[PDB]
């Protein structure tokens, strides 16, 4: 329902990482099939041929956390008049992001030895995922 | 270009912004708008020093990328009896132990 | 134009009404310029307020957005007070 379009229409495409993540881009196949792609350290870019009409989002590469391309969260490669790809991070939730911290903090076997609202509880182990994400 | 500042005097603090070009003395007028209090009774440091009215907060070392949203400089705030208090800071509560799991 | 904010120790914190009303939470305390707050203390419910100024900011900007510090000693107080407040 959310797949690539295969156009097979050559594009070319710059991943700019304007983030202090380690960029893990996504590339949703013709099934919609989440395939990885490889890394983008922080602060870096990357020049990759795409397609016209392929959906892209990206995530950080270690803990999954979503990241916004162009302001958004999906990215297609249109018509070249090289196009941009600008990653930044998003205003996370006050909530979600001390949530990165504490994952980042504490392995997630010992989520239960801290003492805290068992909501609380299971938000941290809720953690983001691409498949999640993923549905409209 | 917007500074961003925690204006803070004992165990009150006063979160605002303001331009780099900004006089000192336009900075007690926010204040007085918020705490009622005239400029004139009023001093603002920064950290131990002395603010003078007619400086610009850029003069004074608040610049937008030091003076950011998410980490505001600190301006000291002293009021006046009729002689001026010292400039006092009740500092924020300690943060706990750091648990064994983290 | 102002609230006021007050800590668990006392501590006064002022910040713009419209910066406050990003929590739904705080908007319902003020419906009376004053809300306290029995436990968030005050090296936390510094932290929100630097969050609001930091929202406001950075909400549809396009410029590159830093990262939010959270120190690891006030994570799990901040977190507890995102939770409650819905921010
Ligand atoms: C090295 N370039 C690729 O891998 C491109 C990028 C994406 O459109 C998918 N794709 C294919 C199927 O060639």
């Amino acid at each position: 329902v959310l797949r690539s379009v295969n156009s097979r229409e050559p594009s070319q495409v710059i991943f700019c990482n304007r983030s202090p993540r380690v960029v893990l881009p996504v590339w949703l196949n013709f099934d919609g099939e989440p395939q990885p792609y490889p890394t983008l350290p922080p602060g870096t870019g990357r020049r990759i041929h795409s397609y016209r009409g392929h959906l892209w989002l990206f995530r950080d590469a270690g803990t999954h956390d979503g990241l916004l391309v162009n302001q958004t969260e999906l990215f297609v490669p249109s018509l070249n008049v090289p196009i941009f790809a600008n990653i930044t991070l998003p205003v996370y939730t006050l909530k979600e992001r001390c949530l990165q911290v504490v994952r980042s903090l504490v392995k997630p076997e010992n989520y239960r030895r801290l003492d805290i609202v068992r909501s609380l509880y299971e938000d941290l182990e809720d953690h983001p995922n691409v498949q999640k994400d993923l549905e409209r | 270009m917007d500074v961003f500042l925690m204006i803070r005097r004992h165990k009150t603090t006063i979160f605002t912004d303001a331009k780099e070009s900004s006089t000192v003395f336009e900075l007690k007028r926010i204040v007085e708008g918020i705490l009622k209090r005239p400029p004139d009774e009023q001093r603002l440091y920064k950290d131990d020093q002395l603010l003078d009215d007619g400086k610009t907060l850029g003069e004074c070392g608040f610049t937008s990328q030091t003076a950011r949203p998410q980490a505001p400089a600190t301006v000291g705030l002293a009021f006046r009896a009729d002689t001026f208090e010292a400039l006092c800071i009740e500092p924020f509560s300690s943060p706990p132990e750091l648990p064994d799991v983290m | 134009m102002y609230v006021k904010l007050i800590s668990s120790d006392g501590h006064e914190f002022i910040v713009k009404r419209e910066h406050a009303l990003t929590s739904g939470t705080i908007k319902a305390m003020l419906s009376t310029n004053e809300v306290n707050f029995r436990e968030i203390p005050s090296h936390v419910l510094s932290k929100v307020c630097m969050y609001f100024t930091y929202k406001v900011r950075y909400t549809n900007s396009s410029t590159e957005i830093p990262e939010f510090p959270i120190a690891p000693e006030i994570a799990l107080e901040l977190l507890m007070a995102a939770n409650f407040l819905d921010c």
